[PDB]
């Protein structure tokens, strides 16, 4: 289901490596009393990933929502590179008026999904060698309670 | 019309002209000349809003060394470390070819200046990522370390 | 265009009174006869104006990026219209470029889609050029100034020129045809025009119920503050007697022309001082006759 692995599906993507998760699964809402507050909304996601990034080689990911339909154009995904907490944008700043990705997503439904692209040693990806390596992921979750 | 080439440049619709030859008229004096233009600045703003939208980001670090030491063998490969300290030394020489040679200087007060070259094409940027993320791809910024 | 010395006799009669009745309007509306070709002439001089050059500025200029999905090209181009041509009301413009497109003018049949092709490819503002179809593009625009003199000359209100340019049939003007602009036709406009301002304060309600096939006896009576039998009965006997064109009872109000006839009934009735059965009575003495006892 949505907590699966595989390879890419898309005629573009069956090069790139997916791996697909679900906030149902995350189970965030045990996280706290429900009488603190009855809606959950992200603010911000971050990534980081102790990937062995080689010197001044660095990967090259991305990670979507599956709605695709509720949140304006853009904000669907990030892409993350430097890899260390890294929120993907050059400069982030919760007062401007820009949303940030993903703010607004409710915390029970539908899928996040992180990708790489060229992850096929078959084809020699551009990824694979440092791929290989790659042992651990870590999101960092901004959720707020109103 | 210097705000309209902010336009045609911030989003690539160069076909796109908004401000029309009619806003003047001395049959009547000129009179509402102005609020044609406002009009016209009005649609300029609400077409971006609708068009624009959040552009993803990437960082991808770029080694000279590896792009002239790869160089595709039609053309001489070469490492900077045995051109640069030759072409310090001696007034002349190149290696490589076309866009992606290391030179003296043509210009008159450049001749005692050396150069590296490269294109954009051997980079082959386009080729990290799978094209329905997005048809066009454009620097932010560019920045150096030695 | 019929001639005089080929002409029956009973024509001569006819011409002699059509002749008398139009002065005799003249006259009452204290019009020189020159005003009257010019509303009711055809022939267009084919020269640039001033006037015409700057409508066309202004259309071309207000119409560049029209896109004709979006919207009806003749309700985008009608404000523009009214603005050049020296025009009270936007509407007036366009119930009058609806009765141009069907009038087609000119020697060269011009609607608004050639006009706004024309100038969109072949019109440079600014500059004096000559061009083959610019004396078709100035016929044009003097028809329309030309149904200007008309709307503002007749007097009629607003939305009955609008009725009168969309359905000419209920001004009893030849059905499927456009509406003509001879005076035959204006001394009928100036007299409806008349009746309206008649009514007062009641032809708001009477002219929603006359656009409508709803207007009835009584309505129709207590506006003109005439007796309802008195109305009843001249349409009971204008329905008897043989009117061209007939009048039968589901048009006798519908149209115009049915409440025309019956108004003259009660004008003739109301200048003999009887009721209309007096009148109904008087026709009947058709002794010079053969066709009939």
């Amino acid at each position: 289901g949505n907590n699966n692995l595989a390879f890419g599906a898309g005629t573009d993507t069956k090069t790139s490596l997916q791996a697909s998760v679900s906030f149902a699964d995350l189970k965030i809402r045990e996280d706290y009393p429900a009488s603190l507050g009855k809606i959950r909304r992200i603010k911000q996601i971050s990534v980081t990933l102790p990937a062995l990034l080689g010197p001044y080689q660095d990967v090259q990911a991305i990670l979507s929502y599956g709605d695709k339909a509720g949140l304006a154009n853009g904000c669907e995904a990030l892409a993350v590179s430097h890899g260390m907490n890294d929120s993907g944008q050059f400069q982030l700043d919760f007062n401007d008026g820009k949303f940030l990705p993903f703010e607004g997503i409710a915390i029970d439904q539908g899928t996040l999904t992180l990708s790489f692209p060229n992850a096929s040693m078959p084809e020699k990806g551009k990824q694979a060698t440092m791929l290989k390596t790659l042992n651990d992921i870590i999101l960092h979750i901004r959720y707020t309670i109103k | 019309l210097m705000a309209e080439q902010a336009y045609r440049w911030e989003l690539n619709d160069d076909s796109a002209r908004f401000i029309k030859p009619g806003a003047w008229q001395g049959t009547y004096a000129g009179l509402l000349a102005g609020e044609t233009l406002m009009l016209s600045l009005a649609q300029m703003e609400d077409a971006h809003l609708k068009r624009d939208k959040r552009a993803l980001e990437v960082e991808r670090t770029v080694s000279l060394a590896e792009v002239y030491a790869g160089l595709p063998k039609d053309n001489g490969p070469f490492s900077l470390a045995q051109e640069i300290d030759k072409l310090v030394s001696q007034g002349s020489g190149s290696a490589g070819s076309g866009n992606n040679n290391l030179a003296f200087g043509a210009g008159t007060d450049t001749k005692t200046s050396l150069q590296a070259s490269v294109s954009f094409a051997d980079l082959k940027i386009r080729e990290d990522y799978p094209a329905s993320l997005g048809k066009i791809r454009r620097i932010k910024q560019i920045s150096v370390t030695l | 265009k019929t001639n005089l010395s080929a002409i029956s006799d009973k024509q001569l009669a006819t011409l002699i009174r059509k002749l008398n009745t139009i002065t005799s309007w003249l006259h009452t509306q204290k019009w020189s006869v020159f005003q009257l070709f010019i509303m009711t002439s055809t022939s267009y001089n084919k020269t640039l104006t001033p006037e015409i050059k700057n409508l066309l500025d202004t259309v071309y200029h207000g119409l560049q990026g029209f896109d004709k999905d979006k919207a009806d090209l003749l309700h985008v181009m009608a404000p523009y219209i009214a603005a050049t041509l020296q025009l009270s009301s936007e509407n007036v413009a366009h119930s009058v470029l609806l009765w141009a497109d069907k009038l087609q003018p000119g020697d060269g049949a011009m609607t608004a889609e050639k006009f706004w092709d024309w100038l969109n490819t072949k019109y440079t503002p600014g500059s004096s050029e000559a061009v083959e179809t610019q004396e078709h593009i100035v016929q044009y625009c003097q028809a329309l100034a030309q149904l200007e003199m008309v709307y503002h000359s007749t007097g009629i209100n607003e939305n009955a020129f609008r009725l009168f340019v969309t359905k000419p049939e209920m001004f009893g003007a030849a059905t499927g045809a456009a509406p003509a602009h001879d005076a035959l036709s204006l001394i009928m406009l100036t007299r409806f025009a008349d009746w309206v301002n008649a009514l007062g304060e009641k032809a708001s309600s009477v002219l929603a119920a006359f656009e409508a096939n709803s207007l009835t006896a009584e309505q129709l009576a207590d506006a003109m503050n005439l007796d309802a039998n008195l109305l009843l009965q001249a349409s009971i006997q204008a329905q008897n007697h043989q009117h061209l064109p007939p009048v039968t009872p589901e048009n006798a109000f519908s149209s115009w022309t049915s409440i025309n006839t019956i108004l003259q009934w009660v004008n003739v009735a109301q200048q003999l001082n009887v009721a209309p059965q007096g009148v109904s009575a008087l026709v009947g003495l058709d002794y010079i006759q053969s066709m009939k006892e």
